Formats: structure tokens, sequence, C-alpha cells
């Protein structure tokens, strides 16, 4: 199956944005990162919103949006 | 509703950083509805043309990719009589990392380096991979008859 499911979603991990940390803006959205925003990680260590990679990750694709590396 | 705010968003950013090989806005106040305008590039056959394209955003932008199309005639092996492009990222490689800006220079480097693996047209990559002065000559006067 290409699209993942939300129990496999689950299992990549949420990491809570501090103003320093090594992301800066959501390649999908386009938006800086706020502090406090949940991002979701992939296995390739690219992340994006939740709100944003999530709807990819499980409507459409599970490759990366930048790298296309599929996630497992 | 994604699609509206990230296609103002990437008009912004057109407007604060303005590329040299391709300009575009929405055609009207449709803002899911954008005209563009790619320019030829230099020491090619389409030089001194500038090519005209249609481009609707889908309402679940920028999970589904733009429908890009081309209003003015080219003489590309990749491209349509009615004016469709065959490029992977608008149909199989589409990612919602890519912008309208991303397409737009993909658009411009395949006019620079045509494909001639799968082509849109068979006659026009075989000319390339045969008699490519045969080819730049006829790109030079379809570009001169429809670019100008
Ligand atoms: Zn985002
Ligand atoms: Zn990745």
């Amino acid at each position: 199956m290409n699209r993942l499911r939300k129990d496999q979603l689950k299992k990549l991990p949420v990491h809570k944005f501090k103003k320093g940390d090594e992301y800066d803006v959501c390649a999908i959205c386009l938006d800086e990162y706020e502090d406090g925003d949940k991002l979701r990680i992939l296995p390739c260590s690219h992340a994006y919103h939740c709100k944003c990679v999530d709807p990819w990750l499980t409507k459409t694709k599970k490759t990366c949006p930048v790298c296309k590396q599929k996630v497992v | 509703g994604m699609a509206l705010k990230r296609i103002h968003k990437e008009l912004n950013d057109l407007a604060r950083d303005p590329p040299a090989q391709c300009s575009a806005g929405p055609v009207g106040d449709d803002m899911f509805h954008w005209q563009a305008t790619i320019m030829g590039p230099n020491d090619s056959p389409y030089q001194g043309g500038v090519f005209f394209l249609t481009i609707h955003f889908p309402t679940d932008y920028p999970f589904k990719p733009p429908k890009v199309a081309f209003t003015t005639r080219i003489y590309h092996p990749n491209i349509n009589s009615n004016g469709s492009i065959k490029l992977d990222i608008l149909r199989s490689q589409w990612s919602p990392a890519l912008t309208i800006s991303k397409v737009l220079l993909s658009i411009c480097s395949l006019l620079c380096d045509p494909n001639p693996d799968d082509p849109l047209v068979p006659e026009i990559a075989r000319i390339y991979k045969t008699d490519r002065e045969k080819y730049n000559r006829i790109a030079r006067e379809w570009t001169q008859k429809y670019a100008m």
C-alpha cells in the first residue's frame, strides 16, 4: 500500500518546537515554525508540521515530500 | 484552507524575489488561475521569445499539483500541439514541497534541456537525435512566428 495508516503514522515521532531547534520552515506550508508547534519527524530526519505532512502521509503518499524516501 | 494562504504567500515571495527567467501572477481575481511568462534562455533556439502559460491551482493545493499548460506555440519534444508538458513533477513526482516557482524553473530547464527518452512528440525527438541544426532552425522559426 502506498499510503500510511494511522497506526503507522503514530509511530513517527512528534517534536515540540523550541525556538532554537534544528528546523526553521515547514517545507509544505512555507511558513516559519513558531515556538510550540508540533512537528512530525521522518526516518530521513526531514520534519514538517503535523497538520501539513500528516495529510500527505496518510491521504496521498508515504514518501518524504523533499527526498522521496518512503516511510517505514 | 491551505491553498489560498499558500498561493498568497508564494505571490508575496515572488514579489520580494523576482526571477529574471519568468514571471507569473493571477490572471484576474481568481487566485486559483494564474498566468505565467517564461523567457527564452540565451544561446537556445527559443532565444528572444516570450512564452505564455496558464496555471490552475487545485482547491487542496499544495497537496495536488497545479494544471500548467502552454498557450504560446513551441517546437519542443516534450510539449504538445495543444500545449501539454510531459514533466514528472506535474504528474508522478509531485510533492507538497514544490512551489509554482519551482515548477516554472523546471519548465525553463526542460526548455534548456529537452528529454529524448520519453517524448510527447516523437518527430521532434528524432530530429534532435539525428539533425540538431534542423531542430534549432525549426525552433527558431516557431519562436519568430509565435513567441514574438
Ligand atoms: Zn506547515
Ligand atoms: Zn526526507
